[PDB]
RNA sequence: UAAAUUAUGGUCAAUUGUUAGUAUUCAUAUUAAUUUUUUUAAAUGUUUUAUCAUUUUAUAAAGGUUUAUUUUUGAAAGAUUUUUUGUAUAAAAUUUUAGGAAUAGUUAAUAAUAAUUUAUAAUUUUGAUUAGAUUGUUUUGUUAAUGC
């Protein structure tokens, strides 16, 4: 019903509680700060695809099939008899490729064995930490360049996604465990440190990456204080990845420079090439300048059918060029800021202004 | 070092005059001395120095301020991509050479 | 002129020749927006506010710089004046006068001058408004002259400015065109303060061009 | 070290007229002027800046 | 003269052989703080006065200084100092103009060490291209507005994804999640 | 070193990443059992030197 | 005093010290590292005239200076007195002409110069063009 | 320079073809290293695209412990480099009387042990290309450390203090005794790591690296 | 926290002390500390701060007419709505609740 | 009162103005905002300019990119012509029908009594430069003017596959140019702007719609997104759309 | 991962306190001062000109400022027989106070526009606006010396 208030002793060591003490669950907010009660929908959609087990992708299979065609037709003609020879090793490039079961156990192994063995083996009996690094793997799997690089910016990405998710889901669920509380912290802050070097090698994948794990929070930069003079930005730099870009094969490279002997500007040698090199512009860039296109049809439209109104506006700015402050042009004059080239004249004054300084 | 030594109105313990003009074009203190408000507390920033120290000419090779790895050179290779590590092999700062000036 | 004459004749031996493939767009350079200097200078059609030490390709005008010398009423306190006021207006090369003017009309930001009707000339003989700019071979150098529906009439008294300085201003003229605005008398700021020419500046007698004293 | 540009070499070359010296001349010949071909009827006349 | 001592000294005018002139003006003399407020009243709010204040500039200490010697002037020879800055354009949202934030140099000679410096610019860019975090080249020249003496004079890198993320519709940048500092226990609840 | 947890001292000569071997995260010595075998139970083991 | 101002275990070397002293204000000014932006300090006719003694002027012994400079021939007054000195009591600096390195004198002409690369504005190299045409086409008016 | 221009005076009139000779022999040996009782293994040549950085190592020498960098945390720190900790290395192993140290390698960390060496202050060093670390065998005399002191330029990484080559002479001149005695190494610009003797010899000045003697 | 731990540097000792602080100056900040405790104490010292104000400029309700202490003193001046909420708050804490968390219930709370 | 005293907007000197002329002699009072106006405000599209003789002649070929059918830049160009209507009746006898729709990337006045001989060289060198291309992927953004505001065009912008599709234009102007002496419009080395012209005023028009196309009628979509489109095929065409609507297919390649 | 010298090459770095268990720039010293001594200053009426006019002669009173102060030949030097030109306002680096937060004729584009044009505008914790002290960037003092 209003600011809650603490009743602060100072004898005694900290306040009592508010007499409208709102909350009851502290609430579990992200890497730089902000809430979530629960997951968005994409997560926990990630979770029920956790918790009932991925199988292995039919991708492969076919890999295998139209990449080693002579083990696929050992294969082939060796379906479902108990095999003695691993016709599937070059198929699992690693234990962790296996993880369509358990214990690295492929698919292409248990069959003369029990049915009960198999289902002993199978995606139903995983161990929660199987699930997890199962995930773990076959993600790792679709996102690595090849299948032993752990350390690639899309690899670490989405390996410390899923990760940074089921922390999340873990704390949701409980949430006075705060040695996790810096476990999602820091884990977070080095997903973030890789999708940033993610979407400056190739934004594709980081944008498979951003819909799929539906986090966008953990770039959202916090603190205006540091964005306003571009530090939340200065990371890609710091990385080396201020020219990881190929505008050689995105942006043509004619026209996004300068020349040295004009001295002009990019998109004015894209004037003197013929070359457009603008953003998408928003509705009101837009309108702005739509406006801005208009004025001269407002001058002929205005001058020609009204000239009593040319003429009266005439007056009055005719009187006013003369009227006013300044008439001559001085330094002191146009100075092009006076209100803070001229600080000794601001309080006493001139008291135009209220400040002595409103700009860069 | 010594106090006569840190004594400016000496001129040995100061760069010369003829080295504005040398910089800026010679005989062009003068038309700064023809100006109005010339002389009330400033003037034209007199450009004097030794010639082996501008920012605008000289290079890491030559101006022992350029090679320096704390603020300037890191950024350079954090940004040209060179490995650049703290006591590099390369004197500037630079561990090695970059992926791109290595190719071409 | 050395000059007009012969960038004439070699703008029209380029196309005097058939055989020249073109220019090369990227290598013609246009002129810059940001320079050195303080102001957003405008220099000619033909020149770069920096370096272009080529002899670039003498290109044809399209638009032209019309400067058409209107006839301001001016007030230095002592008088009214006849003075030069010339409105430099860039206007194509196909246009017809009518519209030339149409466009001098639009383009002025002195309606003092654009009150009335008026018209255009050249050393005298008037144009008129049905031909077109080369129909009599205005460059941006024709020496043009404009002149109003009362320019007959201005050595006249009748419509000549009743000033303050030697006339009486009535209540009327408190109401009309110049006067409303002109700030008779003097305001804590004067406000709208106008220029002041001497009763004594020129001399005895007026401005001419020729020895009079 | 620089590259007298036609106008700069028919310049100095009125000089050498002048002065009477066809010494003066030959080298400024021999040096530059010398890649210097009439327009032959093929070729276009005012090549157009290139740079 | 400077050198001489005090009781060889004759005389103040002249120096006789060589030497500086020069005024041995007096630094010792206990500049004080005339207390004219009370420590719970005082009229400024955020930095309150209660001690002598060192004063110049150029002259404060520690000394910071100008240094050129960045990486400016590593990458571009200048005409004049600040002349080519290169930065990450942040801020463009003022229509057809960029806000370049690049650093200079501020050498402590006293330490012997540097610190390189933010500075939100204004830079102009006709046609709009430019989005927040293109890497640019920005140049000085005549100036564009009361506060722009720039313009946008090339691209290093632009953002790629941004413009993407511009075509899709989406913002370039997603916006800070929280404000500048304040001082109030601000309880935002649903 | 009075402070407890700073009686490991100034030792360079190990190859953590510190000299301060009070700063060392790494490997936090026992102090009763060790050093039958290496002096005193902060030096590092004649496994380890 | 878990609360005092730290106190070296050993003095420093004192040779450290002076080399960590080449990159402190006092060097940069003998550098050249300031932008003069005012008058500096106080040239000629101040009370505090300067350039008459930047170049070396003989010994002015006219009357009594203070030192009867005028029949009292200084030999010994000037070493310990009127040539300048490093500090208060050491010995008299000489800037004399045999105190300066033989390699000065063994220099070609206009040697210690070098290449000096200098890149003005575009604008910039426009102006100073034009002024050097106009300049050579005529410098003064008439004369 | 001198016993050079009368001992290459060899060259026949004839610029003659150079003799083609076995597969190898300007290869480089190898330093022979114990390979059973040992410090690191002196890796080959051979190898020289396994080798990789002092920040970045290989998978060398299992058998043996690896050194870590030494890189703070904060502000509040100083950061330290490769020529502090092999100079606080030296400093505690001869403060323990050990005889081998385990010293970073960094280029001059061992251009500071070279010239070291050659001045007599180690009684050898090795380098073993292990890409991490290096091995310094220290020399003692009469009980006590032939290393009397050895001291970093500057206990920060972020200050490098060039020398002047003045502020290099003004220290092997002991108030008018030349004294060679304490020696100071000094990496120039020619990304060489000279003692200041050498440096001004030459009067080139270089970072500070270390004082020692 | 808002309270001061140590009113005083109790730790001060010859550096390598080898304890925070010898008991001679814990007990000496020990009475400056059972001072201060008991001048709070006594003239009922109760400070307040609520959300939306500038946190860092307390609140003294101790200092309010409506639970003044002194009778020569002027309190302290604070707007209607936050003295009603506070000195209500006040009276509140006067007794802890069964059914919630409890509390430590002084007398000089009143 | 609500902003700078002397503002640089109107901070301007001319120097087509003799000296002194401003000061003592004559007034020049005039409107520079608009002569100091930025192809950025207006919509200068910076057209390979023909020399004279080239100038003379009339496009007779021309190569051009075609559009599949079932587009994206069919559909906002039909909304866009929607607009124009809904906004004047004046405009519709302006516009380029949908039909005549293409993609310009280069003109060529060629001769008829060397006719079909040289069309055929030029397909060599058009084939042999677009064989190993992959089909063209590119976008469509923003409008802008040819002739001063005599065309609007969607100009393909340069940010998916300009470079790719310019070190191909750009051969085959070479080739055209210098290899067969052919009369591309410009140099043999300038790269022509490749353009999609919607609505253009023609000679037939000058003299009762005018020389420049209503900025009013269109501006709203100067800057408007008109698609990213997918494209196989580089056609040169002669100039007669009245075929079967796109004009006469002299020649296509496939990519 | 080589010693080398045709032998001091390139011009002076050098720290002087009688303390009082011990930790710690901290009373008494010396240097520069100030306290301290009349060998540097000083006067009024500017001056011409054809005349109740006009030509000539432009940064010391304070004024309180820390994102701050910047600009030319057209005057004059200045030379001939006449109409004679394109070089200027912009900046850039550095900015104080124990307990530190909101500020405002506003920012950009159009503009020789809008006292009611367009807009997701601009300053700020990289420490803003208010208020406080303060004259802003080759002049000293000490010290062997980064400093102070």
């Amino acid at each position: 019903e209003h600011p809650s208030i603490w009743l602060w002793y100072p004898w005694r060591m900290n306040p009592e509680p508010p007499t409208p003490g709102m909350p009851q669950r502290r609430a579990l907010k992200n890497l730089h700060g902000a809430v979530f009660t629960d997951l968005t929908p994409v997560q926990k959609k990630r979770q029920e695809q956790m918790l009932y087990g991925i199988n292995i992708p039919e991708t492969r299979q076919m890999k295998f099939e139209q990449e080693h065609p002579l083990l696929a037709s050992a294969l082939r003609q060796l379906d479902g008899q108990p095999k003695g020879f691993p016709f599937w090793y070059k198929k699992y490039p690693t234990r962790r490729h296996a993880y369509g079961n358990r214990f690295s156990i492929p698919d292409e192994m248990l069959e003369g064995y029990g049915e009960e063995m198999k289902k002993a083996l199978s995606k139903e009996m995983m161990s929660i930490q199987e699930k997890q690094f199962a995930q773990e793997a076959m993600y790792m799997e679709r996102y690595a360049e090849h299948d032993f690089d752990t350390t690639s910016p899309a690899v670490l990405a989405v390996k410390r996604a899923l990760k940074c998710r089921v922390l999340r889901n873990h704390l949701l669920t409980n949430p006075h465990n705060n040695i996790i509380k810096a476990v999602l912290a820091n884990t977070e802050k080095k997903l973030s440190h890789a999708l940033r070097k993610l979407r400056k090698v190739d934004f594709k994948k980081y944008w498979e990456i951003i819909r799929d794990h539906d986090v966008q929070d953990v770039l959202q930069p916090s603190n205006l204080v540091t964005y306003r003079q571009g530090a939340y930005w200065k990371y890609d730099w710091n990385a080396g990845l201020a020219i990881s870009t190929n505008l050689a094969d995105v942006l043509d490279p004619r026209g996004l420079n300068g020349c040295v002997e004009t001295g002009r500007s990019r998109s004015e040698v894209a004037r003197d090439l013929g070359l457009s090199y603008t953003r998408p512009l928003q509705e009101n860039e837009k309108k702005q300048l739509s406006h801005q296109a208009l004025y001269y049809e407002r001058l002929a439209k205005f001058k020609m059918e009204q000239p009593e109104a040319a003429r009266a506006l005439e007056r009055e700015r005719f009187v006013r060029k003369f009227s006013g402050m300044f008439a001559k042009m001085d330094i002191k004059s146009g100075a092009p800021d006076f209100p803070s080239t001229y600080r000794k004249l601001l309080g006493t004054k001139v008291v135009r202004w209220a400040s002595k300084r409103h700009g860069p | 070092s010594f106090k006569y030594a840190t004594k400016l109105q000496h001129d040995e313990m100061r760069q010369p005059f003829y080295i504005h003009e040398k910089r800026h074009g010679i005989f062009s203190n003068e038309k700064n001395i023809r100006k109005s408000r010339r002389g009330l507390p400033f003037i034209t920033p007199l450009y004097t120095r030794h010639m082996n120290l501008w920012e605008t000419d000289t290079d890491a090779s030559k101006n022992r301020f350029f090679r320096g790895y704390v603020f300037g050179q890191r950024e350079l290779h954090q940004l040209l991509g060179r490995p650049h590590g703290f006591e590099a092999n390369n004197t500037d700062g630079s561990n090695d050479i970059s992926a791109y000036e290595m190719t071409t | 002129g050395q000059y007009e004459r012969e960038a004439f004749e070699a703008r029209r031996r380029l196309e005097e020749s058939k055989n020249y493939p073109g220019p090369i767009r990227s290598a013609t350079p246009g002129d810059t927006r940001f320079y050195a200097g303080s102001l957003e200078s405008i220099l000619q059609d033909n020149d770069r506010h920096y370096w272009r030490a080529v002899i670039d390709d003498p290109q044809v005008q399209y638009v032209i710089p019309l400067r058409i010398r209107f006839k301001l009423f001016t007030w230095v306190t002592t008088g009214w004046e006849q003075r030069l006021h010339i409105v430099q207006t860039m206007a194509p090369r196909d246009i017809t006068i009518a519209r030339l003017i149409e466009l001098v009309t639009i383009e002025n930001q002195s309606p003092y001058l654009c009150s009335s009707t008026f018209t255009l000339a050249v050393d005298g003989k008037e144009l008129d408004p049905d031909k077109s700019l080369s129909d009599y071979g205005i460059t941006e150098h024709s020496r043009i002259d404009a002149i109003e529906k009362l320019d007959h009439l201005l050595h006249k008294d009748s419509e000549r400015p009743l000033d303050w300085t030697v006339d009486e201003m009535t209540t009327e003229c408190l109401k009309r065109s110049p006067y409303k605005e002109m700030g008779m008398q003097p305001q804590p700021n004067l406000a709208p303060r106008y220029e002041a020419r001497p009763k004594g500046y020129f001399g005895r007698n007026n401005y001419s061009g020729m020895k009079q004293e | 070290q620089t590259w007298p540009c036609t106008s700069t070499i028919c310049a100095y070359l009125d000089v050498c007229v002048e002065a009477g010296e066809k010494t003066w001349a030959m080298e400024a010949w021999n040096r530059y002027c010398t890649e210097l071909k009439f327009l032959q009827p093929g070729e276009v006349d005012p090549k157009p800046v290139s740079r | 003269p400077w050198w001489n001592f005090q009781t060889e000294h004759r005389q103040r005018c002249v120096m006789m052989y060589g030497g500086s002139r020069a005024k041995n003006t007096h630094n010792a003399n206990h500049r004080v703080f005339i207390k004219k407020y009370k420590r719970n009243a005082f009229p400024n709010r955020t930095r309150h006065h209660w001690a002598v204040s060192m004063t110049g500039v150029l002259g404060q200490r520690p000394r910071r200084m100008p240094w050129p010697y960045d990486l400016t002037s590593l990458i571009f020879n200048q005409p004049r100092q600040g002349s080519d800055k290169i930065g990450y354009v942040v801020g463009t949202s003022m229509l057809k103009t960029a806000v370049v934030a690049a650093n200079h140099m501020v050498y402590y000679p006293k330490f012997n060490q540097r610190v390189s410096r933010t500075s939100r610019f204004f830079a102009h860019d006709e046609d709009l291209a430019c989005v927040e975090g293109d890497l640019v080249h920005i140049k000085q020249c005549r100036k564009i507005s009361k506060y722009k003496h720039y313009y946008v004079f090339s691209i290093l890198e632009p953002n790629i994804e941004g413009r993407e993320r511009l075509k899709l519709g989406l913002k370039a940048v997603p916006p800070p999640l929280f404000g500048y500092p304040v001082s109030r226990r601000i309880v935002k609840l649903n | 070193a009075n402070h407890p947890n700073r009686q490991s001292g100034i030792q360079f000569l190990t190859h953590y990443n510190t000299h301060q071997r009070f700063r060392v995260n790494k490997d936090y010595i026992d102090y009763m059992h060790w050093g039958k075998e290496q002096g005193q139970a902060r030096l590092p083991h004649r496994h380890q030197r | 005093h878990r609360s005092g101002k730290a106190r070296a275990f050993v003095f420093r070397d004192p040779t450290l010290k002076m080399m960590r002293a080449g990159s402190g204000y006092q060097q940069l000014r003998r550098m050249g590292m300031p932008i003069q932006v005012s008058k500096g300090w106080r040239k000629v006719d101040h009370f505090h005239a300067n350039n008459q003694y930047q170049h070396a002027w003989p010994l002015l012994s006219h009357d009594d200076l203070g030192n009867s400079d005028q029949s009292n021939n200084t030999r010994n007054i000037m070493y310990s007195m009127y040539l300048p000195k490093r500090n208060k009591g050491t010995a008299p600096w000489f800037r004399g002409a045999d105190t300066y390195s033989v390699k000065y004198c063994e220099q070609g002409r206009y040697e210690y110069q070098r290449y000096l690369m200098i890149n003005r504005f575009p604008s910039e190299y426009r102006k100073h063009f034009m002024n050097f045409l106009s300049n050579i086409r005529s410098s003064s008016g008439p004369a | 320079t001198r016993l050079e221009r009368n001992k290459a005076n060899g060259g026949e009139a004839l610029p003659q073809r150079r003799l083609v000779d076995l597969p190898g022999v300007e290869r480089r040996r190898d330093l022979p290293a114990d390979p059973i009782t040992r410090l690191f293994f002196q890796h080959k040549g051979d190898h020289a695209l396994y080798y990789g950085t002092y920040d970045n190592p290989s998978l060398q020498d299992e058998d043996r412990i690896q050194i870590e960098k030494r890189e703070p945390r904060y502000w509040t720190y100083n950061v330290f480099t490769p020529v502090y900790d092999f100079c606080h290395r030296i400093r505690e192993a001869t403060e323990q009387r050990k005889r081998f140290v385990i010293v970073p390698s960094t280029v001059e960390t061992r251009g500071c042990a070279r010239v070291m060496l050659g001045h007599g202050l180690v009684a050898g060093f090795r380098d073993f290309h292990n890409d991490r670390a290096f091995a310094v065998e220290l020399k003692y005399f009469q009980g006590d450390s032939t290393i009397n002191v050895i001291e970093p330029c500057a206990y920060d990484g972020k200050t490098e203090f060039e020398w002047s080559p003045k502020m290099m002479r003004r220290l092997m001149n002991t108030h008018g005794i030349h004294n060679r005695l304490v020696v100071y190494i000094c990496r120039t610009a020619d990304n060489r790591v000279i003692d200041h003797i050498q440096a001004v010899k030459e009067n080139v000045g270089g970072r500070g690296l270390i004082m020692v003697h | 926290r808002w309270a001061a731990k140590f009113y005083g540097r109790v730790t001060f000792g010859p550096r390598n002390y080898p304890y925070p602080s010898s008991r001679w100056l814990a007990r000496r900040f020990k009475m400056k500390k059972h001072r201060i405790i008991k001048r709070f104490r006594f003239r009922r010292y109760k400070l307040a701060a609520v959300a939306n104000l500038p946190f860092a400029k307390m609140i003294r309700v101790g200092l309010l007419p409506e639970l003044k202490s002194s009778k020569t003193k002027k309190g302290d001046d604070v707007e209607a709505d936050l003295s009603g909420r506070l000195v209500s708050a006040v009276r509140s804490s006067g007794g802890k609740k069964k059914g919630n968390r409890g509390r430590p219930k002084s007398k000089y709370q009143i | 009162e609500r902003g700078l005293y002397f503002p640089i907007n109107h901070r301007i000197v001319d120097r087509r103005i003799a000296s002194g002329v401003t000061v003592e002699e004559a007034d020049v009072q005039s409107r520079y905002r608009r002569e100091l106006r930025t192809s950025f405000a207006t919509g200068e599209t910076r057209q390979t300019i023909p020399p004279a003789w080239s100038a003379c002649e009339r496009p007779t070929h021309f190569l051009s990119l075609r559009l599949p059918v079932r587009n994206v830049l069919r559909t906002r160009v039909n909304e866009m012509h929607n607009q124009i209507l809904f906004s004047h009746q004046q405009h519709a006898p302006l516009l380029v029908p949908l039909e005549k729709l293409h993609i310009t990337l280069g003109v060529m006045a060629i001769s008829e009594r060397e006719e079909t001989e040289r069309l055929a060289s030029i397909y060599d060198c058009v084939s042999e430069v677009f064989s190993v291309i992959h089909p063209l992927q590119l976008r469509f953004r923003g409008l802008g003017t040819f002739g001063f505001g005599r065309v609007l065009f969607i100009r393909v912008v340069p940010e998916a596959d300009f470079g790719i599709l310019e070190t191909a234009v750009s051969k085959i102007r070479r080739r055209v140019g210098g290899e067969l002496k052919v009369d591309m419009k410009g140099n043999p080395h300038d790269s022509y702007v490749p353009h999609v012209t919607i609505a253009k005023i023609r000679s037939k028009q000058q003299t009762q719609f005018g020389s420049k196309i209503p900025i009013s009628m269109w501006v709203e979509y100067q800057h408007h997104d008109f698609g990213d489109v997918t494209f196989s095929q580089v056609d040169i065409c002669s100039m007669r759309g009245s075929k079967d609507g796109y004009y006469h297919t002299e020649g296509s390649v496939h990519l």
